[PDB]
DNA sequence: ACTTTCAGGGTGGTATGGCCGTAGGCGAGCACAAGGCTGACTTTTCCTCCCCTTGTGCTGCCTTCTGGGGGGGGCCCAGCTCCTCCCCATGCCAGGGTCTT
DNA sequence: AAGACCCTGGCATGGGGAGGAGCTGGGCCCCCCCCAGAAGGCAGCACAAGGGGAGGAAAAGTCAGCCTTGTGCTCGCCTACGGCCATACCACCCTGAAAGT
């Protein structure tokens, strides 16, 4: 659900 | 609605603000001040939980141990740098052998 | 006669086996038998909590590794495979701990 | 005796929100606590300095923001600037 | 406890913390180096971890004793509190 | 034919000559446009302070002095007199520069 | 154009920081290897001096953003300023 | 009308009190001031956080000395722990 | 008389509490704080400017310049190590080579 | 008029 | 050398810290076992240390041209200071939701 | 699951910082000239590096012994808590002098 790089 | 929900974080940003004015960093503390430190913190535990979760699934484990954090903070350079005088408690070293020294 | 390893495949196991591990390598008991004597040198009649003892463990076991890897890389530098006394003080010189 | 509190509530809820299927054990989630009161008193202790370098009797989201970027390294620093940047955004809001 | 226990740092078990660090031959005289380097940080992090405590006005040398002896030292140790 | 010192004593002589001396060993305005040609990566229209190079050029000059204090160190170690690029790799390494 | 300008620190220069630095025999390949390392150096500070300065919103480096830089990055320089 | 603080007339004293009739340059004189407001921050940063470890809202003497103790090495801290209770002895009495 | 005086010192005492209740230290600062710091300031300035006087004169000089600090600095052990990560302006090194250097 | 230890 | 801004003193108040008393909980100590880890002995083999030889790379001396460094002058952009006042952070009372046992 | 208490809301308030105007200071830019030093080159030689070989000191295996560690119990000293009360520190008014330009 939460990722970023 | 509380105040981290007004932010949009999973943070204490009450908590933290109450900190801020505890520690006496400064006379006064402004109101941005805690929701820009708990989205901060928020923002780098979450990255440290998806490697270190990673590597659990590496690993074939469904649990995070401290030998996993280990394992994310060491193979992540930025986190490897920002924690570079840190001892993790039951963490071990990251498995490595020189070259030379293998037959 | 038996089987015998040649030298350094076993040392090549050991490496292994010890660096996919995380336990403490040291004695307890020997450790914070030592832990009691140091620190009987500065205050009479100390108490230790457990976790005292065990936060001293783990710190001096890394700063070891540690220092044991900035030996390692010394001795590699001379064209050796075998760590020295002079390894370990050359690695300790340029770290600070003797300038 | 006092009770004691610490970051574990909201360290299991960011966690549920990366990884739905995996937990963390005790000693793992003692380790987490201290590595945000590390970086707590990191930014802080920065921002402190910050601000009385400039002779400001009050710490701000600027004061924040300068100390993110000093002690974040590279890419580290411009995700949560902009992780701060949007929260406190929409705080205001 | 009273004299001769750095010797509980016995011979086996450097070699176990040298292969945790790679190391694949080791000298016998590291065995000695070693046990005078380790002497060394723990009396530095005690003397720290100790004056904490008489500063409380204590006896018991708490973890947090520790945890911050060692933060003095440039040495942050995770799992301890803090 | 002149006199020709023997390859070596000059370089004592340097040594102790550079080592009396604390005078500033890098020209003053080549390392001012360096500084000034970093720091335009970070932001245009920069200004510089006169003891802001100052002391950019010291805090240089003394790193590099110990830096290569600890790189002659390495070459000792490996039984040699000419520093080499591995000597200072193995210097920042062990220093905990390079991460 | 403003660029190359780390060929200014010659090899002559090089040599007398070496020289001080106790050294006798130094090879070719050092001076590339040590303009090299010098540039990750002054990367590191002036880019810190130069967040101190934008956060003031000033446009002159002043010697006590260097000073500042240099200390929270390990250093400590005297003489400029406290 | 901003003022300028500096320890260069103390420093002056002192100097006439070990070394009569030896000066001490401009520069100089600058490096002993950084050293100073160096120590002073080493201590009073190290005197703050014993105090907030304790949960002590007041600095005193006590943690003024631990911090000595904490900082100072060897025969240093020593005289310097010496030094600074012949002071207060004498500024009470 | 003064407060610096009192104690018996050089520093000013009264300078000193100013600075400790203005850099955020403590919500309070007791009536000796600043009367055992200025003790100590002046001690290790005393011990400084001792050390780097007899340089001076053993460089048959009579002038103190950052050269001189530095030698007494770096030659004094207890120094050396409480200023071991401190850079001296125009300080320059201590004249040392190895022994395998000299033929 | 003030020494210190050796 | 003058001053004016800071050094020093006295008083009210009160919030912080010391002293006594208490209860429990953790730290030190003592049996007991059983066995997993240590210490010593032998063999050997493989790494280290020494010697030699050489070719390449470093040093040292010379020559010459370039550019760092010093003087002298001019602009102007940027940094410091004062007035104002408007808006944000603090403190106190009241309520109610949360997170720790 | 319960509830202790800390966080949020509302309001009154003193003060901090942000805009505006103004002054000026040194950072930058230019120009000229000199001579100290860097760059290129050549001769010489000394040092890094490869190859070879002896020996001795680590490693690996075996086996006997011991002292670590897990379990269980006792004692009692220390530490966090709570209440009472001294008292020392902060703020304010007042007066007076000291070192910095």
């Amino acid at each position: 659900r939460r990722s970023a790089r | 609605k509380s105040r981290s929900s007004r932010a949009g974080l999973q943070f204490p940003v009450g908590r933290v603000h109450r900190l801020l004015r505890k520690g006496n960093y400064a006379e006064r503390v402004g109101a941005g001040a805690p929701v820009y430190m708990a989205a901060v913190l928020e923002y780098l535990t979450a990255e440290i939980l998806e490697l270190a979760g990673n590597a659990a699934r590496d690993n074939k484990k469904t649990r995070i141990i401290p030998r996993h954090l280990q394992l994310a903070i060491r193979n992540d350079e930025e986190l490897n740098k920002l924690l570079g005088k840190v001892t993790i408690a039951q963490g071990g070293v990251l498995p490595n052998i020189q070259a030379v020294l293998l037959p | 006669k038996p089987h015998r390893y040649r030298p350094g495949t076993v040392a090549l196991r050991e490496i292994r086996r010890y660096q996919k591990s995380t336990e403490l390598l040291i004695r307890k008991l020997p450790f914070q038998r030592l832990v009691r004597e140091i620190a009987q040198d500065f205050k009479t009649d100390l108490r230790f909590q457990s976790s005292a003892v065990m936060a001293l463990q783990e710190a001096s076991e890394a700063y070891l590794v540690g220092l044991f890897e900035d030996t390692n890389l010394c001795a590699i530098h001379a064209k050796r495979v075998t760590i020295m006394p002079k390894d370990i003080q050359l690695a300790r010189r340029i770290r600070g701990e003797r300038a | 005796r006092s009770r004691k509190e610490s970051y574990s509530v909201y360290v299991y809820k960011v966690l549920k929100q990366v990884h739905p299927d995996t937990g963390i054990s005790s000693k793992a989630m003692g380790i987490m606590n201290s590595f945000v009161n590390d970086i707590f008193e990191r930014i802080a202790g920065e921002a402190s300095r910050l601000a009385h370098y400039n002779k400001r009797s009050t710490i701000t989201s600027r004061e924040i923001q300068t100390a993110v970027r000093l002690l974040l390294p590279g890419e580290l620093a411009k995700h949560a600037v902009s992780e701060g940047t949007k929260a406190v955004t929409k705080y205001t809001s | 406890v009273l004299r001769d226990n750095i010797q509980g740092i016995t011979k086996p078990a450097i070699r176990r913390l040298a292969r945790r660090g790679g190391v694949k031959r080791i000298s016998g005289l590291i065995y000695e180096e070693t046990r005078g380097v380790l002497k060394v940080f723990l009396e530095n992090v005690i003397r720290d971890a100790v004056t904490y405590t008489e500063h409380a006005k204590r006896k018991t040398v708490t973890a947090m004793d520790v945890v911050y002896a060692l933060k003095r030292q440039g040495r942050t140790l995770y799992g301890f509190g803090g």
